[PDB]
DNA sequence: GTGAACCTGCAGGTGAGGAGTCCATG
DNA sequence: ATGGACTCCTCACCTGCAGGTTCAC
DNA sequence: AGGTGAGGAGTC
């Protein structure tokens, strides 16, 4: 089999994928216990009362600070207890047997040491039962409860271990959201605790650490307040060059993880993490996207555009609100009362939902009878934004989706698209929409586009091709032919090669370290009130400079001896000739006020930014464009490409270079992919 | 008669919220957990505040 | 000689953001 | 009374102006 | 029945 042979890395963008974990056995052997409960070869057909009872009792007794759960196929469980202590457990169907620290793979026992030793770093043996559930739960925020109830919801960050199937069970780091709610929410006046609440590991709040804990006392159960919700964390955030709200990101308290490891092992214990190399990294620029969809609308100008009612209860000025928006981009539509056959028609329809079972949708009912006709609907409450005003952007991707369709249908591109590997056939597997399709294995039809001469030809896949295909696909015909999740793929007919694209998990990070020295030192410098004779000494040595005139104005309406503020320069920014210059000269007698973070030549911020492939690897990635943001809420995902290729070829690059599948932000699918999915949409309705 | 004008200060009150609860991490941990006010009300507090005990 | 493109990277974001009181009526 | 694994759900994005360089005629 | 991605809740 393939084993990820990567590099030891010297640059390039930073990754979320453990290198190595480094830890002293002799340390760790010398310093606790582990033992091995063995329920293997009792009963395979009787597991689910006994593994139940199994982990209850393991946790009745002992003092056990944390237990893991080893391999289906592997040795008992993993418990870890304290220097001189004791498994003892009356039961006899399963088996004890004393081990060592040096008998275990690295992530399991390393997982011990991240759960319950560093929740006990201040202080333990208090009690008779003392467990941490999973990972550590640091606080970010708090939220006050209607004015029935006391106490509050809080916010918390998850960091644990986890193995990477895609990349031969490697280790990666993880950072979720968590939310806590009271108990008394759901519990019923009466006594009589909800049937969800009934049973529920209970958590406790702390004061110093500001880490949620477990305890079986505790007014806290972990789930939210309504119902089925979300609540999330922003990635990062530098705005106005604070360092306290750098330390309520992701990657704030991620900074603190590795300074918790260091002040309760020493440096017995590090985790580093890996680099993935990079040479060819293409940043995208905002005219050229701007120049593609000037052309694009160029296009659809030269047709007609219809936009037509169907609701019951009519209301709202929908289509003249939808009409206004389509005119101020030069393109003219027009108000029908019926849709008109032969021409683009955007429909406003109601909820699905709405209609009875046997009532006639207007939607499909106006789709079966003109079979010669391309379609768009939408609703019309998605036309007004929160505070009332047109939303634009709903406008342009209703027309950048209309082209496509009208591309499809005439079978020949209308605009330059680049160009793409040949001779080569493309399918699609297609879920059945009949709720019974539930099968895992119950097979699916797939569709099959190619291009011959300048006409694209569309045709369902026959059976033999289908035996073709997965005959030289070998062990990744999973991937194509089995599953709740079926994944395209191009084939090439004459010599049996694929392509496959897959998601495999790892999250990009940028740096964090050298953001955070330095806005420290920021904070550091804040602090103090620069003299005047400071100001005066500057605008005497430098008369010609145009800043003085500032400078005069503040010291004109300040006393004469107090010390001014970083308050009062507000009013000169960071950004002309002049202003560099006055800034600096401060820094050097020990005033440090204001920088430069976001720079292309300082290269922090580049891990979400622009296009990234490596070639002799297969992996890529996409970020935004233009320059950073003080706000960025996600992280960016890296891809593999699965091929039996010698060398990959050259032309498979041209197909990421289009920039409307992501509305003004680059893709990670080939564009082939998007035409052939709006041929099996239009093709449930056929018959 | 002494006049004078006072604009906003915000490394004024920083220092203030880290000395009176010294065991916390940062500044608005302390100002929306042992105050009560949540994200959204958060600049206009700041604003009078700071002015107020400068006076 | 000049004025149109052309090319970085620093700011700023919906509105604005509360007490106190007189008199007649079934 | 417990752990870690698939499947379905909801939510956010889709900047903007100012200052220094440069051709293109 | 806007879209593509990135990601938090509810159970065998
Ligand atoms: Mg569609």
């Amino acid at each position: 089999m393939v084993t990820p042979q990567l590099e030891p890395s010297s640059q390039g963008p930073l990754s979320t994928l453990i290198e190595q974990i480094s830890i002293d056995t002799d340390w760790v052997d010398r310093s606790f216990a582990i033992y091995c409960v063995s329920y293997k070869g009792i009963d395979f057909s009787e597991r689910p009362k006994r593994l139940v009872t199994l982990a209850s009792e393991t946790y009745k007794s002992g003092s056990v600070y944390c237990l893991v759960k080893g391999a289906n196929k592997e040795a008992c469980y993993w418990v870890l207890l304290p220097k001189d202590s004791k498994l003892d457990l009356k039961d006899t169907s399963l088996a004890i047997k004393p081990s060592s620290a040096a008998e275990l793979p690295t992530w399991q026992l390393a997982r011990l040491l991240i759960k319950a030793i560093p929740k006990v770093l201040s202080g333990t043996m208090p009690e008779i039962k003392r467990f941490e559930s999973e990972g550590l739960y640091y606080l970010v925020k708090s939220k006050k409860l209607p004015k029935d109830h006391s106490g509050y919801e809080l916010t918390t960050v998850e960091i644990d271990l986890a193995p990477c199937a895609a990349l031969g069970f490697k280790q990666t780091l993880s950072m979720g959201t968590k939310t806590f709610s009271p108990l008394s929410w759901f519990t019923l006046e009466n006594g009589e605790v909800q049937k969800k609440a009934r049973f529920a590991t209970r958590y406790q709040l702390d004061d110093v650490g500001k880490l949620v804990s477990k305890s079986i006392k505790g007014d806290y159960i972990k789930k939210p307040l309504y119902s089925n919700a979300k609540n999330r964390i922003q990635a990062i955030d530098i705005t106005k060059e604070s360092y306290s709200g750098f330390q309520l990101s992701k990657v704030g308290i991620l900074e603190q993880f590795m300074q918790d490891l260091k002040q309760a092992y020493g440096d017995s214990v590090s985790v580093k993490l890996q680099r993935i190399p990079g040479e060819k990294h293409r940043f995208v620029s905002d005219t050229i996207v701007k120049n593609h969809y000037v052309g694009l609308f160029d296009a659809l100008k030269e047709h007609r555009l219809v936009i037509c009612d169907l609701t019951e209860n009519q209301d709202t000025d929908a289509a003249l609100t939808l009409l206004h928006g389509i005119e101020h981009l030069d393109i003219n539509a027009e108000i029908a009362e019926v849709p008109i056959r032969g021409a683009l028609n955007i429909l406003i329809v109601g909820n699905k939902d709405t209609y009875k079972s046997d009532e006639e949708d207007p939607y499909q009912v106006y789709r079966k009878k003109y079979q010669d006709t391309v379609f768009q609907s939408c609703y019309p409450e998605r036309l007004w934004n929160r505070q009332g005003q047109p939303n634009r952007h709903v406008v342009e991707v209703l027309l950048k989706e209309l082209l496509i369709k009208l591309e499809v249908h005439t079978r020949k591109h209308l605009i330059e698209y680049p160009s793409g590997p040949e001779r080569c056939v493309y399918y699609m597997p297609q879920r059945p929409k009949d709720e019974s399709s539930e099968v895992r294995d119950e097979p699916w039809p797939v569709y099959a586009s190619k291009l011959v001469g300048d006409e694209w030809q569309y045709t369902q896949a026959t059976q033999e091709e289908l035996e073709d295909i997965e005959l030289d696909l070998g062990n990744d015909k999973r991937h194509v032919f089995h599953g709740f999740e079926r994944s395209p793929v191009i084939y090439w007919p004459e010599t049996g090669d694929y392509a496959i694209f897959i998601d495999t998990g790892i999250q990009m990070l940028p740096e964090f370290e050298a953001v955070a020295e330095r806005l420290r030192e920021l904070k550091e410098g804040r602090s103090q009130d620069v003299p005047i004779a400071l100001l005066a000494q500057f605008i005497e040595e430098n008369p010609e400079s145009k800043v003085i005139n500032k400078l005069r104005a503040i010291l004109s309406e300040w006393d004469d001896v107090a010390p001014l503020p970083f308050d009062e320069f507000s009013t000169i920014a960071y950004k002309s000739s002049d202003e560099k210059q006055f800034y600096d000269w401060l820094r050097e007698q020990g005033f440090f006020l204001k920088t430069s973070i976001r720079g292309q030549s300082e290269g922090f911020f580049n891990a979400s930014l622009g296009f990234f492939y490596n070639r002799e690897q297969g992996m890529y990635f996409a970020g935004g464009k233009g320059s950073p943001q003080s706000k960025i809420e996600t992280f960016s995902h890296l891809y593999l490409i699965k091929h039996s290729f010698d060398a990959l070829p050259e032309e498979v690059e041209n197909l990421f270079d289009v920039y409307h599948l992501r509305h003004r932000l680059p893709t990670v699918t080939p564009y082939p992919f998007k035409h052939l999915r709006e041929y099996v949409e239009m093709q449930r309705f056929r018959s | 008669l002494t006049v004078k004008y006072l604009n906003s200060r915000d490394a004024f009150l920083d220092a203030l919220l880290e000395e009176y609860k010294p065991e916390a991490r940062s500044s608005h941990f302390i100002l929306n957990h042992y105050l009560g006010i949540a994200e959204s009300e958060q600049a206009f507090v700041r604003s009078w505040l700071s002015k107020l005990l400068a006076s």
